[PDB]
């Protein structure tokens, strides 16, 4: 049952919406919520970010695939560290 | 006599395959199962790695028919045979 | 030119490194434009030689 | 004790009595896949690929004189003297000793040509050579373990004549001439 | 000491199939799960033998260097005895 | 006596490696292929052939499968046990540090002493070190030959 | 800025003892001069540091002669006086570098490292995503996410 | 033949060949340095 | 005469 | 110069170089039990034989009157012998077998096969290898009309 | 259920980077605009020559196989799933030479030695 | 840029010419070159540490595959390896004997 | 240079491009010039260690002999 | 004035060098600027084409030769190997002198006059169609002219060898120069293997010094090969030797066993070159082609030739045994049958 | 020449975030991809793989051409020769005879020049004719 606890905890956390991975402190996520990157996220990514439940890896890969942000979306955008994004 | 690489042993690979085929019966060979075949009996043999598709994990992938969980924290307290 | 590239590019546009290369001309009371030079390296090859010992 | 085929009922570990797991109840716990001893003995064609070896025992088996009877047994490297013998063996020891043990002239002078197990193989060689498939005949001859009959060389050179492949014909004659008791000197 | 060349070689849930386990899952079971040749029986089974459904079944005896493994369950299948200890 | 026996059984292990490496390699490769084995054999035929090959590999007891480094530190004269890859073992003469020092002090072997803080005289070693000389020996052994 | 981890302070004397290595590294001094030039102010302490270090590096290999010994000690006193004067000029330029770099970071809306003070924005230590979950010195819980010192518009 | 004719045949003797002692004596010869008035 | 490198590069 | 000489129009004589090594021991491995296996080890180690031929020598009239190796055949052969050709010499290191006597035959067979496949360039233009030209992307002027 | 879990069942012959699925009309901006952005676009796709164009040059891929050319951005290489070496390094010929510090040699031949 | 590799038969082109995939298959036939089907087109890495002439350890040949996880288990590695049948291991096995005399001759015979 | 068409001391820079040990008794009125220690001059593999040990032995012997000389004189 | 033309010595007046201001400045000659990719290709090609050398050529002087022998002499000391190299050179110089002398005698005798071999004349008039139109017909006089040209160049090579053999003399000898002596010794980098081990660590290195003796002969002399091989028996103490031989050898490309064919209708795919395909899918080259055929029913003489793709005349020449063809009989298909 | 770092820093002690030093394995050295990181040898091998990836991506972005395989007849005279494969001969100059000393292997042909051989079926100029400026014409540059 000890293994059951660990496996259930992992699976349950997989579905979690812990936090938005992006760091609002630094650009390009710095802009006001009504302009810039947030407009694109709100009108092309809402159906996908909620599906992925804001996990950092899916979020980064979706941002990369959209392309309208370009390489800068990770060449200059600073995300939260591993645990600092893991915690809800 | 060829030397060095296996790709230089053109005839000997053929001879080994012919000999092993002629000596091995399929009745003896039906017994060896594969690692995934053995895993299939586990209540939940397949997990998503945290490298690629950890987010794909859905609550349906769990073996929820054979254990009971507490109502306060949610972790499993016991397991059934 | 040092190993087929201009000095300003070999020494990464560092003033404190190229002035050593200039020094033999000035100490000699000579004009560096009257001479064209090529320096070939036979030592341990490295991607960048922009350092004081190489200078 | 744990290696297997030990015939030991119990063994002692750290001053304790430990029993065995019989074959009958071990078969359930681990399925049995036993082809037989034939899977431990590769054919003669793989001697040089396995460096002159043919048997896959846990002890190095050597071929050397220290119808239903054809077959050669090998010794074991147990004594230090025989281990040194093995370390001092010449480059062609397994193959040379196996060849000289298996193939020898008969007391009446007749060649060892008449070998029942290889007989249909040699008939196949004759048929392919007469049909003119020189390359297939050579490939089959590659498998021969004993001395082939003189008819095999006759047919090989016969299929070589029409193409005027003197190189292949001379190679066949040389292979059969001095290495195999002059069977091909016909 | 050379890297990872030592003579001697807390379960993780996400890496349950990727810790002290074979790189490839398609690979067949090792030598330790099968009877190679004519045997009198094993005193112990190798610690690298993969637990199977036959193991979880009646399981006449289970001895691993000493351990009994007399608590059979389906949760122990798919992993070696070294990490089942 | 006992040490000579241990060395001789290590030699026999080397001989087992020689005899078994080709067959073990080919059997492991054929059993571990998922892609088709050839144009002539494919699908059910090749899958059953792979099963037969792994059966033959498993039934064939005694196949020397151990890594070679696990018996590459056995000393030849003394019983001092070292580890290959460390300064406790000499690769060329294949003896431990104790035996190497004893042979140097005996003078039977001819070895030239260089400054212990340096890279000797071999230019390849002086340039890049152990890695570079390790690559150069491969360049000498194989890469200079235009395979056919 | 992308060095946002908790850091370790270093006394200015040990910072300046590096000299040509890092304190007076020519590339670093050039880009400090560029910061000052872009801000539009004279680089006078920087140039004093530059000439001090040039002249010191010009002699760093010369061993001073063994002093014969003068009771008046005016020579040793003057030598120490000049050494301390140079050290003080270097301290002044060291402080100037930090002051103007923090001012520029405040201007450009650049978040500094943990426990760093920006005069206008964060008088006390700014801590964001530190290993210790609370303020290193004030023993208070830092909020999630880290405090935004500047506005949101780009 | 086995022993080349140039070794024993007087007709094929090399005129320019020199003895085995004179060259080495000359090499061992030590010439005093040219002693000038100043240098 | 010439030094080693001078001779080398003249030959080149 | 040893080697066969071909007279019929379907035989072409190719003068080539065969480089091999022969090492024998006289210090310690000369006259006792290890002599034999050490000699075998030396021979298999030196089993390599290098067979190299000049395309200049291959470019000569065949017995049928047509050039044995023309420009297009040279192109095809150079393409088929990726790293086996350098500075005008087609070189092949035969080391498959433990005997130089086997390696000479193996190298001869491989050279003959390579030459036969290369001479497909004489059958027709379809067998002339295509040239790889690094064609530029459309220029800015063209991209403007987009 | 293997297809749903890519990283698992990592067969020994497979190797990173996995090739994504082939989007129908993505070979060029003209095709993308014609299909997804501009439905009424006239030119279906950027004109394709009559001779064979090799995208993965100088690499010759098996024709008719979906494949991906090496990436041009740093983020693609960074975010793409490439494992890092964790166990000991293996090479198909540097294994007889045990290690850089060991480097077994057969005979003391010169590293400048040339095979004729 | 994900794509599908193409191929033009010599007959389709206005003037035929031997295609490079055809030449590749001819080379594969002649030299028995195994062609891995799942070779990725994106992973074309050269070991600059050896290929680049600007590096200390420059050699004209690639000394590494630049592939993490290229272990001995892979059949591709197994098929590409030198067998230790007559390498220095044979010399060790038959020479590094505790007493050279018992590889030189038999003590009983010599006595 | 070339022998036939005869460059003396071209200054041959040997510093642009890149220890010995004696028996310690070469010049000493107490150490005999001739002796069996001369054979140490033809040792190569461990010359450093052998000559170091010889030097230590001679140092100790000379020091002890001098100490005895002083003791005998003073007693 | 130029910097080379101004007088710097204020107490002496030197003569202006001839090159003072006479060397034009062009960027394509000096200083050297190049592209990085071109330099990379240059370096890689230089290091990869190390062994792509055709040692035996039809050149003149030193470069020209037919058989190249190299003796790699290995020893534990550089002076040991150097002295052994001197000994072996003084040996091979005289041996090669005598052998080239006895070859020169025969060459001169053949030039003075000889007879043309009918085998040689047939070899010349073997080709079906010559360079000039179709069939060609050489004469024994033309064949003798070809022989004279070859023997003249052989005489020149032998004379160069003899002169170089006679050059070296004890008073002034240099065996390391190919121009001065024959054979010449070239140096090879010593094999050095350093090992560091416990003692507190010690560094000791094995060393092995090499010297290569190169003999280039414009003919294959098995007598010289014998006398060269016999050196290991009187080789110097604790010195070993290995022999490298590069000789010209004639290789035939039999277009019959290895023919040129149209690319098959169904071309090979990548499946036929799969893993373990080298053992299961492909025959070893060459592929057997039936030299024997059986005659079908009522086949005409020209019908058999057309079905075999061979000419009627060549079919007759191959099967001259039988005047006429009967159904079910065995016939020999000419090798050139397509 | 490249100024980027190629070697991984050595580990001889635990560093701190100081004026002249930064923590080992921080998200600043190799673009933050040190989060995957033991043994210096394997760490350096991974760094070498990353550096090779960077080299490849920049080398491919630098590539603006394409390698269409053209038949021999429909080819420029400079490419109607026999071109040795890479690393087989000396870097080949295009044409020394016409004073064109340039690596032939690096030649790139404008796509609006082979429309006569490419797209022979399309009778319309898909790419308009290339506009070339006149050098022998008085223009603003030549006016002073």
């Amino acid at each position: 049952r000890a293994l059951a606890d660990s496996l259930r905890a992992y699976v349950e956390f997989s579905t979690s919406k812990r936090v938005e991975p992006w760091d609002a402190r630094f650009k390009p996520f710095d802009r006001i919520e009504k302009d810039g990157v947030y407009v694109l996220m709100r009108y092309m990514m809402e159906e996908k970010l909620q599906l992925c439940n804001y996990h950092h890896r899916p979020v980064k890969r979706l941002f990369c695939n959209i392309g309208l942000m370009g390489p800068q979306i990770t060449t200059k955008a600073r995300w939260k560290p591993y645990r600092f994004a893991t915690n809800p | 006599s060829p030397h060095g690489y296996i790709r230089h042993f053109e005839n000997e690979v053929r001879d080994l395959l012919q000999y092993v085929d002629g000596v091995t019966p399929w009745k003896q060979a039906q017994k060896i199962r594969t690692y995934w075949e053995v895993r299939s009996h586990h209540p939940m043999p397949q997990f998503n790695r945290p490298e690629v598709a950890m987010h794909r994990n859905t609550v349906g992938l769990l073996p929820a028919h054979m254990w009971e969980t507490d109502k306060k924290t949610g972790k499993v307290k016991s397991v059934k045979d | 030119t040092v190993m087929g590239k201009p000095l300003s590019l070999v020494l990464d546009n560092k003033a404190w490194l190229m002035e050593m290369v200039l020094m033999p001309f000035d100490e000699a009371n000579l004009d560096y434009r009257d001479f064209d030079v090529h320096i070939v390296s036979e030592g341990h090859a490295m991607p960048s030689i922009a350092n004081e010992i190489a200078a | 004790y744990n290696s297997g085929y030990c015939t030991e009922r119990t063994h002692v570990l750290e001053e304790n009595t430990v029993s065995i797991i019989p074959r009958r109840e071990l078969e359930k716990y681990m399925p049995d896949i036993t082809i037989g001893p034939k899977a431990l003995v590769t054919p003669v064609s793989l001697m040089n690929a396995r460096n002159g070896h043919r048997v896959t025992h846990d002890l190095l088996h050597s071929y050397d004189p220290h119808p239903n009877r054809v077959g050669l047994n090998a010794a074991t490297l147990d004594c230090r003297g025989r281990i040194y013998r093995w370390l001092r063996r010449g480059p062609f020891f397994q193959v040379d000793n196996y060849f000289r043990r298996s193939v020898k002239l008969n007391r009446d002078g007749t060649l060892p040509t008449d070998f029942v197990h290889e007989a249909p193989l040699m008939r196949k060689i004759i048929r392919l050579a007469h049909r003119g498939h020189l390359k297939a005949a050579c490939e089959e001859y590659r498998r021969v373990t004993t001395v082939p009959p003189v008819e095999v060389y006759r047919a090989l050179t016969a299929c070589c004549v029409p193409g005027a492949k003197l190189a292949d014909a001379v190679s066949i004659f040389e292979d059969g001439n001095s290495k195999l008791f002059y069977v091909s000197r016909d | 000491y050379p890297f990872l060349r030592r003579p001697h070689i807390n379960p993780s849930a996400p890496y349950f199939w990727s810790f002290m386990t074979a790189k490839s899952q398609m690979a067949f079971l090792p030598e330790e799960n099968y009877i190679t040749g004519d045997w009198t029986g094993k005193f112990f089974v190798s610690k690298r033998q993969v637990y199977t459904l036959q193991h979880a079944t009646s399981g006449a005896k289970v001895r691993v260097k000493i351990f009994e493994f007399n608590s059979p369950s389906r949760w122990n299948i798919g992993k070696e005895m070294n990490t089942l200890t | 006596k006992r040490h000579t026996h241990f060395v001789l059984e290590s030699r026999l292990m080397y001989e087992k490696s020689f005899r078994d490496c080709w067959l073990h390699s080919v059997c492991r490769a054929i059993s571990q292929l998922d892609e088709p084995l050839s144009k002539t054999v494919v699908g059910t035929h090749q899958k059953m052939l792979q099963r037969k090959v792994t059966c033959f590999q498993y039934n064939q007891y005694g196949l020397f499968k151990t890594p070679y480094y696990r018996l590459a530190n056995v000393d030849r004269y003394h019983a001092v046990q070292g580890v290959a890859g460390t300064r406790e073992w000499v690769p060329y003469v294949n003896v431990s540090y104790w035996t190497m020092n004893k042979m140097v002090r005996g003078g039977n072997l001819l070895v030239h002493r260089v400054h212990y803080t340096g890279w000797g005289t071999d230019s390849h070693l002086k340039k890049g070190g152990w890695e570079h000389r390790w690559n150069k020996v491969l360049q000498r052994n194989v890469l200079q030959y235009s395979r056919i | 800025n992308t060095f946002l981890t908790s850091s370790v302070a270093t006394p200015p004397i040990s910072v300046i003892r590096t000299g040509p290595k890092w304190w007076a590294d020519p590339e670093r001094m050039v880009r400090q001069k560029l910061m000052y030039f872009t801000l539009g102010v004279d680089q006078l302490p920087l140039r004093r540091t530059a000439v001090i270090q040039r002249d010191l590096q010009r002699f760093h290999m010369c061993k001073p002669p063994p002093r014969v010994g003068d009771s008046t000690g005016y020579k040793r006193s003057r030598a120490a006086q000049l050494n301390t004067w140079y050290r003080r000029i270097q301290y002044q330029e060291y402080h100037m570098q930090h002051l103007f770099t923090r001012h520029v970071w405040g201007l450009l809306r650049v978040y500094p490292g943990n426990t760093t003070k920006i005069q206008g924005k964060a008088d006390d230590g700014y801590v964001g995503y530190d290993s210790v979950p609370f303020h290193r010195y004030n023993r208070a819980p830092l909020p999630f996410p880290a405090r935004e010192l500047y506005e949101r518009r780009k | 033949a086995n022993i080349p004719r140039s070794v024993w045949d007087p007709a094929q003797h090399n005129p320019n060949w020199s003895d085995s002692y004179g060259h080495d004596i000359t090499n061992r010869r030590a010439w005093p340095a040219r002693k000038w008035t100043v240098g | 005469e010439f030094d080693a490198k001078g001779r080398e590069y003249v030959q080149y | 110069r040893i080697g066969p000489i071909g007279l019929e129009p379907h035989q072409f004589n190719v003068p080539a170089e065969l480089g091999f090594v022969e090492q024998y021991d006289n210090l310690q491995y000369k006259r006792y039990d290890w002599q034999g296996w050490y000699q075998r080890m030396l021979d298999v180690h030196n089993r390599n034989v290098s067979l190299r031929c000049r395309i200049c020598d291959l470019q000569r009239l065949d017995g049928n009157g047509v050039q044995f190796v023309d420009m297009q055949t040279e192109r095809r052969l150079r393409i088929l012998a990726q790293h086996r050709v350098g500075m005008g010499v087609l070189k092949l290191d035969a080391d498959k077998y433990e005997d130089q006597a086997d390696n000479v035959t193996f190298g001869t067979t491989k050279l003959s096969e390579l030459l036969a496949d290369a001479r497909k360039a004489q059958l027709g233009e379809e067998y002339w290898p295509s040239v790889e030209l690094k064609v530029r992307k459309p220029s800015g002027q063209s991209k403007a009309h987009y | 259920n293997a297809e749903r879990f890519p990283h698992e069942y990592h067969t020994p012959t497979s190797r990173f980077p996995p090739t994504p699925s082939e989007t129908p009309a993505t070979q060029d901006w003209m095709a993308y605009t014609a299909k997804y952005l501009d439905k009424q676009f006239t030119i279906s796709a950027e004109p394709a020559p009559v001779y064979n164009v090799n995208k993965l040059w100088p690499m010759q891929q098996i024709p008719g196989k979906v494949d991906q050319t090496p990436f041009e951005e740093d983020q693609t290489w960074l975010l793409h799933s490439i494992p890092v070496q964790q166990l000991e390094m293996h090479h198909h010929e540097k294994d007889l030479q045990d290690l850089p510090f060991i480097n077994h040699e057969q005979f003391p031949r010169s590293l400048e030695w040339n095979a004729p | 840029g994900v794509h599908r590799v193409g191929y033009t038969h010599p007959s389709t082109l206005p003037v035929p010419c031997a295609q490079r995939w055809d030449l590749r298959l001819a080379r594969a036939r002649i030299f028995q070159e195994y062609i891995e089907e799942k070779a990725p087109g994106a992973w074309q890495l050269e070991d600059e540490r050896s290929m680049s002439p600007e590096f200390k350890t420059f050699t004209g040949y690639p000394m590494r595959d630049m592939r993490p996880g290229y272990g001995q288990n892979l059949p591709d590695y197994i098929m590409k390896k030198r067998l230790p049948n007559n390498t220095h291991y044979e010399l060790f096995a038959r020479r590094d004997i505790p007493n050279e005399d018992n590889a030189m001759y038999g003590k009983y015979l010599y006595d | 240079g070339d022998i036939y068409y005869d460059s003396l001391h071209d200054r041959s820079p040997t510093w642009m491009n890149e220890r010995y040990d004696r028996l310690y008794g070469v010049n000493h009125p107490d150490i005999a010039k001739i002796g069996i220690r001369r054979h140490l001059n033809v040792e190569y593999v461990n010359r450093k260690e052998v000559v170091e040990r010889d030097a230590a032995l001679m140092k100790k012997t000379l020091s002890s002999g001098r100490r005895l000389r002083h003791r005998v004189e003073s007693s | 004035l130029s910097p080379l033309e101004v007088q710097r010595d204020v107490g002496r007046l030197e003569p202006i060098p001839s090159y003072a201001g006479k060397i034009n400045a062009d960027r394509s000659v000096f200083p050297f600027q190049w592209k990085t990719e071109d330099w990379y290709e240059y370096e890689v090609a230089k290091v990869r084409n190390r062994r792509f050398v055709f040692e035996n050529t039809e050149e003149d002087g030193i470069r020209g030769s037919e058989v190249t022998y190299k003796i790699v002499l290995e020893g534990f000391w550089d002076h040991h190997v150097m002295k052994l190299a001197e000994d072996v050179c003084m040996f091979l110089k005289d041996v090669g002198r005598q052998i080239v002398e006895e070859k020169l005698v025969a060459v001169r005798r053949l030039l003075q006059g000889g007879a043309v071999d009918p085998e040689l004349l047939a070899a010349f008039n073997c080709a079906r169609a010559g360079p000039f139109g179709g069939y060609d017909e050489y004469d024994k006089e033309e064949v003798a002219n070809f022989l004279r040209s070859d023997l003249r160049r052989l005489e020149e090579q032998c004379l160069s060898v003899i002169n170089r053999c006679n050059v070296p003399v004890p008073g002034a000898t240099n065996i390391y120069d190919p121009h001065t002596s024959w054979p010449h010794v070239e140096k090879l980098e010593p094999w050095v293997r350093m090992a560091e081990f416990w003692t507190s660590t010690a560094h000791y290195e094995f060393r092995k010094f090499f010297r290569v003796i190169i003999c280039k002969l414009p003919f294959q002399s098995t007598e010289f090969e014998k006398r060269m091989y016999d050196i290991r028996h009187w080789l110097h103490r604790q010195t070993s030797c290995e022999f490298h031989t590069i000789y010209r050898r004639n290789v035939i490309h039999d277009s019959a066993v290895f023919p040129t064919e149209h690319d098959p209708a169904t071309p090979t795919t990548h499946e036929h070159h799969r893993m373990f395909s080298f053992a299961l899918d492909w025959q070893s080259a060459p592929v057997n082609r039936l030299s024997t055929d059986t005659v079908r029913e009522g086949e005409n003489w020209d019908a058999v030739a057309q079905r075999l793709g061979c000419s009627v005349g060549e079919l007759k020449d191959a099967n001259a045994e039988r005047e006429t063809i009967e159904a079910g009989v065995v016939i020999n298909v000419p090798v050139t049958a397509t | 020449v490249s100024t980027g770092e190629f070697d991984h820093p050595p580990f001889q002690f635990r560093q701190r975030h100081t004026f002249n030093t930064t923590p080992l394995h921080d998200a600043n050295r190799f673009g933050g991809r040190t989060a995957y990181l033991k043994d210096p040898r394997t760490v350096q091998f991974n760094v070498d793989v990353w550096c090779a990836q960077q080299t490849l991506r920049k080398r491919w972005k630098q590539r603006d051409w394409e390698v269409i395989e053209i038949p021999f007849r429909l080819v420029p005279r400079e490419q109607q020769r026999v071109i040795p494969e890479l690393y087989t001969d000396i870097p080949q100059m295009t044409d020394p005879a016409r004073n064109d000393f340039s690596n032939i292997r690096n030649k790139v042909y404008d796509r609006e020049e082979l429309q006569g051989v490419l797209f022979p079926a399309a009778g319309t100029m898909l790419y308009p004719p290339l506009q070339r400026v006149d050098k022998q014409a008085m223009t603003l540059d030549k006016y002073l």
